[PDB]
C-alpha cells in the first residue's frame, strides 16, 4: 500500500520506505531454470 | 551547406550542457533531431519533379564529398529523419544521445552523397559506433558486435582497392563521370557486390544480423532494421547499376540465386525461431532478397518499386521492434514460452501487433502490399518463374507471422499491463505513415 | 604526555610553531599530510573549502567530499571509491584493529552515497549503498553490496546487513527487500545525481581565488616597516637535526 | 595432507629404529617421548634433527620444542608444505 | 586507552597545523627537490650527496 | 521471520593457515565470496608475493602461487583447458612458475573462499623473474617491505 | 543460467601443468639463429619471385601447412633420460 | 676554403660550449636542467639545414627533449641526433656504417642509464640483447661492404653485395623475422626510449633509402612476413608493450609495401601520421585518449590513420601489385581486432586519473591534445598534398 506522489502531483522514490514500491521491474517475470537453460 | 553545419554545431551543444539540468538535456536532444525532419520536409516541398534527375547540389572542391537530390535518397532521407526521434525518445544517457546524433549526422550525409570515396568514408566511419552500441557492458552482447563490425570490414576492405583502381583509371571518383568513362568492370563490380551484400543481408555472408539487431537495444534496432539495412539498396541504385552495368547483367544469375536461396532459407529458418525479437530479425533477410532482385530485374520501373518496398519495410519492421521492446522493457524477457493471453492484458498493444503483422505479411491496406506487387512486376516482366518463386512461398511467411501472433496474444492472459503516453507515441508516426502510403501514396 | 615536536618527520622538525590563539585569520587546509601518510585523490575530485581530509586516505575517481565532511586516515587507512559521495559533515575514521580479526580500513566501495551527518568507523561498505542520514557503522561491521539503510539507523561492531535488503532501526533489523529495478538502476541514479552537484561546484570555482591579497598586503607592509622576518628554514631544520644528534649522543656515553 | 599418511610413518619408524637408546620393538605408531620411550629435552632434540635429515626440512626450537610424540612429528611433517 | 591513544593523535595533528606559511611553502620546495633527486640517473648523483630532510647538499660523495 | 540470529561477521568469517616462505606460518581472516588472493593481499604480504593474471581483461587481477592440499584440490574451481581462461593459466604455469611447479600448485585467484576452506591450510609458493611493464616488476629477490596493500592503483600500463 | 565447466577440476589443473615443470631458456638462442639464417640463406628466394604464381601460392600453403607454432610448444624429448 | 663548413665548426663549438656548461651547473647542486634542456633544443635548431625532411628530424627531436631529464641522457641523444641527421645525407657505406653504429652504441648506452625500480635488470639484459644481434649486423655490413669494394675498386653501391646491405636496412627497421630484438627492447625499457625508437630512426632510415639508394631485388617476402607475424602477434600477446610491439611491425611491413611499388610520398604520409600517434601513445596520462590511438591505428575511416593507410593501398593498386595487397587487406582486418581490444579496456570503464603531488601537474597535456587534433588533419590529407 504504497504512496508514491503526493497529492499535488510530485512524484516520491521510496527509498527509506517500507511499503514496496510498484516500479519497472514489478512485473518481470519469475524465471524457470530449465526454460532459461 | 551552412544549414547543415548550423544543424551539426546545434547537435553537438548536447555535451556542453551541465548533466544536473535533466529537463534541459531531454529536450534539446529531442529537438536537434525534430529539426533536420522540418528541413527534408523542405527539401521535399522544394524538389521539382518535373526537372532534373539530380538537384540541390553541392561539390566541395578537391576534397571528394559532393552531394545531390534525387527521388530514392529523397525518401529514404525522410523515413531516417523520422526515425531518428524515435529513437531519442528510447534513451536515457547523455552517451546515447551522442552516438544517435552522430549517427544521424552519417546516415544524412552518405544517403546522398555522389562520390565513391565519399561513401566509403561516411558510411563505414559508423562502425566503432555500431560496436559501442551492440557490445555495451551490462546488456549487450559482444559476440553480435564483433560479428557486425568483422563482416562490413570485410566487405569494405574488397571493395577500397577497386575503388582506388577506378580513381586511378579514369581520374576521378564522383559517379557523374564514372558513369561515363571506361573501365574493368569486372573487378569493380566484384567489390561493390562484396560491400552492398554484406549490408544487404544476402547469403551466406548474412550471420551478423541474427545477433546484432537483437543484442542491440529498442533504438538501435530500429535504426539498423529501418535505415542501415537499406544503405546496400541506395548503393545498388546510385553507384553500382550506373557505373558497372555490363557487370550487372553478367552476374544476374549469381544474384538472382543468391536472392532466391537467401529468400525461400531465411523464410524456413524463421519458423524455428524460439525468440519473438529473433522472429522479427530473420523476417528482414527474405524482404530485402525481394529488393535486391527486384533493383538487378532493371525490367518495368524497378528503383520506384524497389525504392517503395525499401521504405515498407523501414515503417514496418521498427514498430515490431517497438513492440518488442515494450515486452522486454516492461517483462525482462524476450521468450515466447513465458507471454500468453497477451490481447486479454494489453488489448491496444495486441492491436498494434496484429496491424503490423498484417502490414509485415504484405496485406492490402498496407504500403508492402503495393510494394510486393510492383516488385513482382518488376520481376515478371524477365521471367514468370522468377516471379513464381516468391508468389506460391506467400504459405511460408503467414505462417511463422500469425503462429508467433497467436502463440503470444491468445490464451491463458498473463504478462504486463497495456502501453503507456510515450509507448503509444512512439509507434504512432509508423502507423500514420503505414495508412498514408499503403490507401493515398501519391498524387 | 606527548612532545609536540617530531625531529623524524619527512620534512624535519618544525622551526617555528604558531599558537592557535594568535591566528589573526583562519589557516585551516582541506587537504594536508601527517606525517609520512599523505592522501591521494584525482583530479576531479570535489573537496568543499570547509571539508578536511588528512592523512592515509586513497581517493577514486569521481568521488566528492561535501561541505564540512572530516575523512581521517591517521590511525589506519580510508578508501573512497569511483563516483563514491560524503554528504555533508559526514565522518570517516578507522580504529588499529577490529574484534573480526580483519583489516581495521575503511573501505568504500564505487557507487557509494553517504547521507548527512552519519559516520563510518572501521566499516566496510560494498558498492551501490546508500547509509541514511544520522547513522552509525561501528568497527568492523559490513554493509553488503546493493543494500540501503535506513536513516537514524545503528549497526553495532561486528553485524552484517545482507545484500539486496533495506535494513534499518537501532539496532539494525529487516525492513524490506528491494526491488529488482531498485538494485539495477535507483543507487547508481543517486550518485550520479550527487556526482552532478558536485561538478556543479566544481565549474565554479575559482581557485586560489583572491583572499590571499589582504595578507599579503599586511606583509608588504611588515616589510615597509622593517618586521619581516626573513628565516632560512632549510639551514634551521638542517641545524636543528645536528643539535638533536649532539644531544642525543652526549648522554649515553 | 601435503604428503600421505603411511609413507611418512613407516620412515619416522625407519629413523626411530637406529636409535642406540631406543628400543627397536617398543616403538608404535602413537606414542609418547616422555613417558613411554624414555627420552629427555636432547634426545628428543636429536631425533627431530634426524627427522629433519630424513625429510628435508627445517623445524624451528619453538615447534621442535612442541613436538613431544610420533603422532605429532607425524603431523607436522604432513602439515608442511615444503616436505619431500 | 582511547584517552591516550587522542593525546597521541593531538600531538601529530598540533604539529601538522601549527606550521607557518613560509615554512609549509618552504616544505613544498623540498618536497619537489626530493622527488626530483629519486631519478637514479639524476647527474648530481655521482658527485653531492644530499640531506633526506632538507634535500641540502651534505657532502661531496667522491 | 522470526527470533532468529541477527547477521554478524563472525558467521563468514573464513580463517586459513599460511605459511609463507621462510616458513612462517600466520593467521589469515576472509570473508565468505572473497577471492584467496584479496585475503592475502590484505593480510599485508609484500608486493613481491603478487603478480598479474596474465590472461586478456584480466591484469588488474593480483594473483598468487599456492601449494594446496588433496583434501581440498577439489574446492579450486573448474578451469577448461582449452577455452582462453586455460591459456591464461598456461601461460602463468609457463611463465612465472617455471620449475618451481609441483603437484600441489594452484593460483590463489581461482580458489573462492567459502565454509569449506575453513581450517584449510596452503603455503606460498617461489616464482621466477617476471617483467609487466616498467612500473611492475619482479627482480627475483623477496627483499622489500612494501605491501601489496599500500599500492593505490594496479596499472595495466 | 551459466553453463557448467566440462571435466574434472584435479584433471583439467594436472593439463594446465603439464610440459611447463622446466626453467625456460632465454631469446638470446632464438634471435641469434633467426638472424643467422636470414643472413646467409634468404639470398636463395632471389630468383623465387619470377616463378610461376601456381608454385608460389602452393609453396605459401605448404610453408603454412608444416609450420609448429612458438607458443605453447613441448617435445617428450625434454623429460627423458635417453634417446 | 672553409666558408662553406660554418656549420659543421658551429656543430663542435656548441657541443664544447654545451659540456663545459653542463659542468658548471652541475657543481652548483642543480636537481633540474630546463636551461641545459633548451640550450640543447637550440643547437639542435642551428645544426640543421632547411630541407623538409631534416626540418621534420629536428621538430620531432626537439619534441622529444621533454621526455628526458639527465645531462648524459641529453648528450647521448643530441650524438644519436648528429647520426640520424648525416645518415640522410650518406652517399656512400663509409658514413653509412659510422652513422648507425654511433645511433646503436647511444641506444645501448640510454637502455642501460635509464631504467630505475624492479625494471632495471630486465632493461640491462635487453640491452646485452640488442648489442650482440647488433654487432653481427654490423659485421655482416663490413663484410660485404669489403666484397663490394674489391670488386668496383669504387664506392659505388651497385651489384650483388647490395643485396645483404638491404638486409643491414630491414635489421635496422625490425623488420621480421629480424624483428625479435625490438620485441625484446619493448617489453622492458622504459616509455621514453620506446617513444623515441619508434619515431626518429625510422625517418632518417627510410629518407636516405629515399636519397641514395637503388637495389635490383625484392622485399616482398620480408612484407608478408611482417604484416603476418605483426598481426598475429598480436592478436595472440596479452601484454599491451608487446600488442605495440607487433603492431609495429605490421606498420613497417605496411611501410616496406609503399616502398617496394615506389611512390614514396604514400610512405611519407603514413610515416608522418604514425610518428604523431606515437607522440601521442607514450605520453597519455588520461586514458579515454588510447581509444583515439586505436581508432586511428585500426585505419578507422574519419580519423588521419584511414589515409595513411589508403594512399598506400591506392598506389600499391595503381601498379598491380594484387598479392601483397591481398595480403595487407586480410592483416588490416585481423588488426581490427587487438585495436578493438584495447578500446574495451580503456573507454568502457571508469575513468580515474591521479593527481601530481609534487608539482608538474600533468606536465605533457599540451603534446597531448595538440596531438589528438588529428582528427583535423584529415580535411588537408586528400588533397594532393605529401607529393
Ligand atoms: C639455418 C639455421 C637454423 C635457424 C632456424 C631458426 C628458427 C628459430 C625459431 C623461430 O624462428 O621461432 C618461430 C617464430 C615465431 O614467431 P614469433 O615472433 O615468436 O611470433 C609471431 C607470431 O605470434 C607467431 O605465433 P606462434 O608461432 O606462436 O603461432 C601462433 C599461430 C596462430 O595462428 C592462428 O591462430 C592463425 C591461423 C589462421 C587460420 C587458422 C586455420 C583455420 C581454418 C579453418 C579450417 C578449415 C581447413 C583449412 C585448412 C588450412 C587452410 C588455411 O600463428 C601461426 O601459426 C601463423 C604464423 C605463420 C607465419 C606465416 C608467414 C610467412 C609468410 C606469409 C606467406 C604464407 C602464409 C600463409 C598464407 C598463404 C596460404 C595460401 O617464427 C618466426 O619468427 C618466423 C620465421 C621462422 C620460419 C623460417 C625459419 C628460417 C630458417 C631458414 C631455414 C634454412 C633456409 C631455407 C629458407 C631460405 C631463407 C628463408
Ligand atoms: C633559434 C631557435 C630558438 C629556440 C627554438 C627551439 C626551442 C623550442 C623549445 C620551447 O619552445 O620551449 C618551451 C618553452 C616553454 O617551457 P616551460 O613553460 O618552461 O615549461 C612548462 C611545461 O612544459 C608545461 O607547459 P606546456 O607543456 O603547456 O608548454 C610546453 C611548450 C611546448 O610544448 C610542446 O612541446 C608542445 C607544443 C606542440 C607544438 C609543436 C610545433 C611544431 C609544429 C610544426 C609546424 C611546421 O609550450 C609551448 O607551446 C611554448 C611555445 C613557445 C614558442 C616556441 C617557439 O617555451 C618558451 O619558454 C619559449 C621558447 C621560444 C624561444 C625562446
Ligand atoms: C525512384 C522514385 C522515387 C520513389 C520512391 C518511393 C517513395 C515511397 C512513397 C511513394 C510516394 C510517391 C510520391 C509521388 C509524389 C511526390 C513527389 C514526387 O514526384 O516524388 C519525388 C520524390 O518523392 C519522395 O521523396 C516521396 C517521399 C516518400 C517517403 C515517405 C516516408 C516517410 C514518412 C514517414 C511517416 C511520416 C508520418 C508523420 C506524421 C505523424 C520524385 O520522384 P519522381 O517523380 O520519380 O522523380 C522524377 C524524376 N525526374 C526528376 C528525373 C523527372
Ligand atoms: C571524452 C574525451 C576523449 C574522447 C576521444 C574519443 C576518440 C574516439 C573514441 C571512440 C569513439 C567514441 C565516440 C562516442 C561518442 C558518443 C559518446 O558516447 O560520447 C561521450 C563523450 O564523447 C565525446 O568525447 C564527445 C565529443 C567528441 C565528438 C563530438 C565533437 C567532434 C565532432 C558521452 O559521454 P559518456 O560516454 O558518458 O562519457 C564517459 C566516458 N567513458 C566512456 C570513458 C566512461
Ligand atoms: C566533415 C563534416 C561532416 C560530414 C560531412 C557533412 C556534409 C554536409 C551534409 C550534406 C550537404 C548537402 C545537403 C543536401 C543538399 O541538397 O544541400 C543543398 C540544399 O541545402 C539544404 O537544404 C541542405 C539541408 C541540410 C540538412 C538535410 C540533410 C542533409 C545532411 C544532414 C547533416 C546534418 C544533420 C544533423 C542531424 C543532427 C545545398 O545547398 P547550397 O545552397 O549549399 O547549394 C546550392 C548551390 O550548389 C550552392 O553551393
Ligand atoms: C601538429 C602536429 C602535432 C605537433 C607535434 C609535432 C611533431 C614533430 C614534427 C612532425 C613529425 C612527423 C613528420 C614526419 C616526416 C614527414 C615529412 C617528410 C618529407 C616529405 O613528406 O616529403 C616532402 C613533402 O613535404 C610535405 O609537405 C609533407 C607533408 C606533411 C607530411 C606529414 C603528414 C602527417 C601530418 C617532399 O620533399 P621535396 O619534394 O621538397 O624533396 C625534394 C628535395 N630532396
Ligand atoms: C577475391 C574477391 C572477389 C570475391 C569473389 C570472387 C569470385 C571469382 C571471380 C569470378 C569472375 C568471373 C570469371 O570467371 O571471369 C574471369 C574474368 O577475369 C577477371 O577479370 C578476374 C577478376 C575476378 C576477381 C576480381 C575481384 C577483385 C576484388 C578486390 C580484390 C583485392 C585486390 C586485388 C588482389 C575469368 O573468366 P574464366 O577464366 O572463368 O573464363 C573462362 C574462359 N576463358
Ligand atoms: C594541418 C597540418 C599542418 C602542417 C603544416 C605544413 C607546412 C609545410 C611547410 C613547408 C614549407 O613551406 O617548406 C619550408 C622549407 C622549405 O622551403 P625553403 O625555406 O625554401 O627551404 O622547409 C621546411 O622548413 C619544412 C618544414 C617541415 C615541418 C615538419 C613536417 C610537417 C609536420
Ligand atoms: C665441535 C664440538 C665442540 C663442542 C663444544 C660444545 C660443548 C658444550 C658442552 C657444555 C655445555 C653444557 O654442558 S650446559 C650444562 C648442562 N647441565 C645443566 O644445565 C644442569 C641441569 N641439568 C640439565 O640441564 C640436564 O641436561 C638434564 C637433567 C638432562 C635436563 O633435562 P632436559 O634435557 O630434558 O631438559
Amino acid at each position: 500500500e504504497a504512496k508514491q506522489f503526493t497529492p499535488d502531483g510530485k512524484y516520491m522514490p521510496g527509498i527509506f520506505s517500507k511499503a514496496k514500491p510498484l516500479d519497472r521491474s514489478t512485473q518481470w517475470v519469475h524465471k524457470n531454470p530449465y526454460i532459461e537453460a | 551547406m551552412f544549414i547543415s553545419v548550423l544543424l551539426i554545431l546545434f547537435a553537438l551543444c548536447v555535451t556542453l550542457i551541465p548533466e544536473a539540468h535533466y529537463h534541459m538535456v531531454r529536450v534539446w536532444s529531442f529537438v536537434a533531431t525534430i529539426i533536420p525532419m522540418w528541413v527534408v520536409t523542405w527539401m521535399w516541398w522544394n524538389f521539382d519533379a518535373s526537372g532534373h534527375g539530380l538537384q540541390m547540389l553541392v561539390i566541395l572542391g578537391r576534397s571528394h564529398l559532393a552531394f545531390g537530390i534525387d527521388g530514392v535518397a529523397l525518401s529514404l532521407m525522410l523515413l531516417t529523419t523520422v526515425l531518428f526521434p524515435i529513437c531519442m525518445m528510447l534513451l536515457r544517457t547523455v552517451a546515447g544521445f551522442m552516438t544517435f546524433i552522430l549517427l544521424e549526422v552519417l546516415v544524412l550525409s552518405a544517403l546522398c552523397v555522389l562520390d565513391l570515396l565519399g561513401f566509403y568514408i561516411l558510411f563505414e566511419a559508423s562502425l566503432i559506433l555500431l560496436f559501442l552500441l551492440i557490445g555495451r557492458a551490462p546488456y549487450g552482447s559482444l559476440e553480435a558486435a564483433y560479428k557486425i563490425v568483422l563482416y562490413t570490414m570485410a566487405g569494405s576492405l574488397v571493395l577500397l582497392p577497386t575503388l582506388f583502381m577506378i580513381y586511378s583509371e579514369c581520374g576521378t571518383t564522383n559517379v557523374l563521370y564514372m558513369t561515363c568513362a571506361y573501365n574493368h568492370q569486372t573487378v569493380l563490380g566484384w567489390g561493390l557486390l562484396a560491400v552492398l551484400a554484406v549490408k544487404i543481408p544476402l547469403m551466406p555472408v548474412h550471420l551478423w544480423l541474427p545477433e546484432a539487431h537483437v543484442a542491440a537495444p529498442t533504438a538501435g534496432s530500429v535504426l539498423l532494421a529501418g535505415v542501415l539495412l537499406k544503405l546496400g539498396g541506395i548503393g545498388f541504385l546510385r553507384f553500382m547499376l550506373p557505373v558497372v552495368p555490363e557487370f550487372c547483367v553478367s552476374v544476374f544469375p549469381l544474384v538472382s540465386t543468391l536472392c532466391l536461396v537467401s529468400f525461400l532459407f531465411s523464410t524456413l529458418s524463421t519458423l524455428r525461431q524460439i525468440d519473438l525479437k529473433k522472429i522479427v530479425a530473420y523476417s528482414s533477410i527474405a524482404h530485402m532478397s525481394m529488393v535486391t532482385l527486384a533493383i538487378f530485374s532493371q525490367s518495368e520501373f524497378s528503383a520506384y518499386s524497389s525504392s517503395f518496398l525499401m521504405i515498407a519495410h523501414g515503417l514496418i519492421s521498427p514498430a515490431l521492434f517497438l513492440i518488442v521492446g515494450i515486452l522486454y522493457d516492461r517483462a525482462h524477457t524476450k521468450f515466447i514460452l513465458y507471454f500468453s493471453g497477451l490481447g486479454a492484458s494489453m488489448p491496444i498493444g495486441s492491436t498494434l501487433f496484429f496491424l503490423f503483422t498484417l502490414g509485415n505479411l504484405a496485406f492490402p491496406l498496407f504500403p508492402n502490399f503495393i510494394a510486393e506487387v510492383l516488385c513482382m512486376v518488376s520481376i515478371f516482366a524477365v521471367h514468370e518463374l522468377l516471379a513464381y518463386v516468391f508468389c506460391v512461398c506467400q504459405v511460408l511467411g503467414a505462417a511463422y507471422g500469425f503462429w508467433a501472433f497467436n502463440r503470444v496474444v491468445h490464451g491463458l492472459p498473463r504478462g504486463p499491463a497495456d502501453v503507456t503516453r510515450t509507448e503509444f507515441h512512439t509507434v504512432l508516426p509508423l502507423l500514420i505513415g503505414a495508412v498514408w502510403l499503403g490507401i493515398k501514396p501519391m498524387a | 604526555g606527548v612532545s609536540s615536536q617530531f625531529f623524524d618527520a619527512p620534512n624535519g622538525p618544525s622551526v617555528k610553531q604558531v599558537l592557535i590563539e594568535d591566528e589573526w585569520y583562519n589557516r585551516q587546509r582541506s587537504i594536508f599530510p601527517l606525517l609520512d601518510k599523505e592522501p591521494y585523490y584525482p583530479v576531479d575530485v570535489f573537496v568543499a573549502p570547509n571539508a578536511v581530509v588528512c592523512g592515509d586516505v586513497d581517493i577514486y575517481g569521481g568521488a566528492s567530499v561535501f561541505f564540512g565532511a572530516v575523512l581521517r586516515g591517521d590511525l589506519n587507512k580510508i578508501r573512497l571509491g569511483n563516483r563514491s559521495a560524503i554528504l555533508d559533515r559526514a565522518v570517516v575514521h578507522a580504529a588499529r584493529a577490529v574484534p573480526t580479526g580483519l583489516n581495521a580500513a575503511t573501505l568504500i566501495g564505487e557507487k557509494v552515497t553517504v547521507e548527512p551527518y552519519a559516520v563510518l568507523r572501521s566499516c566496510r561498505v560494498e558498492p551501490k549503498v546508500i547509509i541514511g542520514a544520522r547513522s552509525v557503522v561501528c568497527e568492523g561491521a559490513v554493509v553488503e553490496s546493493e543494500s540501503i539503510l535506513a536513516p537514524n539507523s545503528v549497526v553495532p561492531p561486528a553485524r552484517r546487513i545482507p545484500s539486496g535488503e533495506l535494513w534499518g532501526g537501532s539496532p539494525a533489523k529487516f525492513i524490506r527487500k528491494l526491488t529488482d529495478h531498485e538494485r539495477d538502476r535507483v543507487l547508481d541514479d543517486v550518485s550520479t545525481h550527487y556526482h552532478n552537484l558536485a561538478t556543479m561546484f566544481r565549474r565554479e570555482a575559482l581557485e586560489p581565488g583572491t583572499a590571499w591579497r589582504d595578507v599579503e598586503a599586511w606583509r608588504q607592509k611588515l616589510v615597509d616597516q622593517g618586521e619581516y622576518e626573513w628565516i632560512n628554514f632549510r639551514e634551521q631544520k638542517y641545524l636543528m637535526r645536528l643539535q638533536h644528534e649532539a644531544e642525543a649522543l652526549e648522554k649515553l656515553t | 595432507g601435503f604428503l600421505d599418511k603411511d609413507s611418512v610413518t613407516e620412515r619416522v619408524l625407519h629413523v626411530t629404529k637406529h636409535f642406540e637408546k631406543i628400543d627397536a620393538s617398543k616403538v608404535s605408531p602413537a606414542a609418547s617421548f616422555e613417558k613411554d620411550l624414555g627420552l629427555d629435552s636432547l634426545d628428543v632434540v636429536e631425533l627431530v634433527m634426524a627427522l629433519e635429515e630424513e625429510f628435508g626440512l627445517e623445524i624451528p626450537d619453538a615447534e621442535a620444542d612442541k613436538i613431544a610424540s610420533v603422532g605429532d612429528a607425524i603431523n607436522y611433517i604432513c602439515s608442511n608444505p615444503m616436505a619431500k | 586507552k582511547s584517552a591516550s591513544c587522542y593525546a597521541e593523535l593531538s600531538a601529530i595533528h598540533k604539529f601538522e597545523q601549527s606550521k607557518t606559511f613560509e615554512e609549509q611553502y618552504t616544505e613544498s620546495c623540498i618536497i619537489k627537490d626530493r622527488a626530483a633527486l629519486a631519478d637514479p640517473s639524476n647527474s648530481v648523483h655521482q658527485m653531492w650527496e644530499y640531506d633526506s630532510q632538507t634535500a641540502l647538499v651534505a657532502r661531496a660523495k667522491r | 521471520h522470526g527470533p532468529a540470529q541477527t547477521p554478524t561477521v563472525f558467521d563468514k568469517l573464513v580463517e586459513v593457515t599460511v605459511v609463507d616462505m621462510n616458513g612462517i606460518r600466520h593467521r589469515v581472516r576472509g570473508l565468505q565470496g572473497q577471492s584467496l588472493a584479496q585475503a592475502l593481499v590484505e593480510y599485508g604480504f609484500p608486493d613481491t608475493y603478487f603478480f598479474p593474471n596474465m590472461g586478456f581483461y584480466t591484469q588488474h587481477i593480483v594473483d598468487a602461487h599456492v601449494f594446496v592440499p588433496k583434501e581440498f584440490w577439489g574446492k579450486v574451481q573448474n578451469v577448461d583447458p582449452e577455452s582462453d581462461d586455460g591459456l591464461a593459466v598456461k601461460r602463468m604455469f609457463r611463465d612465472i612458475v617455471q620449475d618451481y611447479q609441483r603437484d600441489t600448485s594452484f593460483f590463489a585467484s581461482y580458489i573462492t573462499l567459502g565454509a569449506e576452506h575453513n581450517g584449510m591450510t596452503v603455503g606460498i609458493g617461489p616464482i621466477k623473474p617476471w617483467i609487466l611493464h616498467s612500473e611492475w616488476a619482479f627482480a627475483g629477490v623477496h627483499d622489500s617491505r612494501n605491501k601489496q596493500f599500500d599500492k593505490p592503483t594496479v596499472e595495466i600500463w | 543460467y551459466k553453463p557448467e565447466v566440462p571435466g574434472n577440476t584435479v584433471d583439467n589443473w594436472t593439463e594446465l601443468r603439464a610440459s611447463w615443470n622446466k626453467e625456460r631458456a632465454s631469446s638470446l638462442g632464438t634471435n641469434y639463429y633467426l638472424n643467422v639464417a636470414v643472413m646467409g640463406f634468404a639470398y636463395w628466394l632471389n630468383e623465387a619471385y619470377y616463378f610461376p604464381p601456381r608454385t608460389l601460392y602452393v609453396g605459401a600453403l605448404v610453408f603454412f601447412a608444416l609450420y609448429v607454432r612458438k607458443a605453447y610448444f613441448s617435445t617428450p624429448y625434454a623429460f627423458k633420460h635417453e634417446y | 676554403a672553409a666558408a662553406a663548413a660554418m656549420i659543421e665548426l658551429d656543430l663542435c663549438f656548441g657541443l664544447l660550449l654545451l659540456i663545459l656548461f653542463g659542468l658548471l651547473s652541475l657543481r652548483n647542486g642543480h636537481v633540474s636542467l630546463a636551461h641545459i634542456r633548451f640550450i640543447c633544443q637550440c643547437w639542435l635548431v642551428m645544426i640543421t639545414p632547411l630541407e623538409v625532411q631534416d626540418f621534420a628530424l629536428c621538430i620531432l627531436t626537439v619534441v622529444l627533449l621533454q621526455s628526458f631529464h639527465s645531462f648524459e641522457a641529453l648528450l647521448f641523444l643530441l650524438l644519436a641526433y648528429i647520426g640520424q641527421l648525416y645518415m640522410m645525407h650518406s652517399c656512400n657505406l663509409v658514413s653509412f656504417y659510422v652513422c648507425l653504429e654511433a645511433q646503436t652504441l647511444c641506444v645501448v648506452v640510454l637502455c642501460g642509464l635509464l631504467a630505475r625500480g624492479a625494471s632495471t635488470s630486465f632493461s640491462v639484459e635487453a640491452a646485452l640483447k640488442f648489442l650482440l644481434l647488433s654487432a653481427m649486423v654490423s659485421g655482416m655490413a663490413l663484410f660485404w661492404f669489403s666484397a663490394m669494394y674489391q670488386r668496383t675498386g669504387s664506392l659505388d653501391m651497385v651489384g650483388q653485395e647490395t643485396f645483404w646491405i638491404l638486409l643491414v636496412m630491414l635489421f635496422k627497421l625490425g623488420v621480421a623475422p629480424m624483428h625479435m630484438w625490438s620485441v625484446d627492447l619493448y617489453g622492458s625499457i622504459p616509455k621514453s626510449l620506446l617513444l623515441y625508437l619508434s619515431t626518429a630512426p625510422k625517418l632518417s632510415l627510410f629518407t636516405f633509402w629515399a636519397s641514395s639508394w637503388h637495389h635490383d631485388f625484392s622485399v616482398g617476402v620480408f612484407i608478408l612476413f611482417s604484416m603476418f607475424i605483426g598481426s598475429i602477434g598480436a592478436y595472440g600477446q596479452p601484454a599491451l608493450r608487446s600488442l605495440f610491439a607487433y603492431s609495429t611491425i605490421n606498420e613497417i611491413g605496411l611501410l616496406l609495401l609503399a616502398v617496394e611499388t615506389a611512390g614514396f610520398h604514400t610512405l611519407y604520409q603514413h610515416l608522418g601520421i604514425y610518428i604523431i600517434t606515437q607522440l601521442l601513445l607514450w605520453n597519455l596520462t588520461d586514458k579515454r585518449l588510447f581509444a583515439l590511438c586505436a581508432v586511428s591505428l585500426a585505419g578507422l575511416p574519419p580519423f588521419a590513420g584511414f589515409f595513411g593507410k589508403a594512399w598506400i593501398f591506392w598506389h600499391a593498386m595503381s601498379v598491380q601489385a594484387f598479392s601483397l595487397l591481398a595480403a595487407a587487406l586480410f592483416c588490416t582486418l585481423l588488426s581490427l581486432v587487438y585495436y578493438l581490444r584495447v578500446i574495451r579496456l580503456f573507454w568502457t570503464a571508469p575513468v580515474h586519473t591521479a593527481a601530481s603531488f609534487t608539482g608538474a601537474p600533468n606536465q605533457t597535456t599540451l603534446t597531448s591534445a595538440c596531438a589528438v587534433a588529428l582528427a583535423f588533419a584529415p580535411v588537408m590529407l586528400v588533397k594532393p598534398f605529401v607529393i
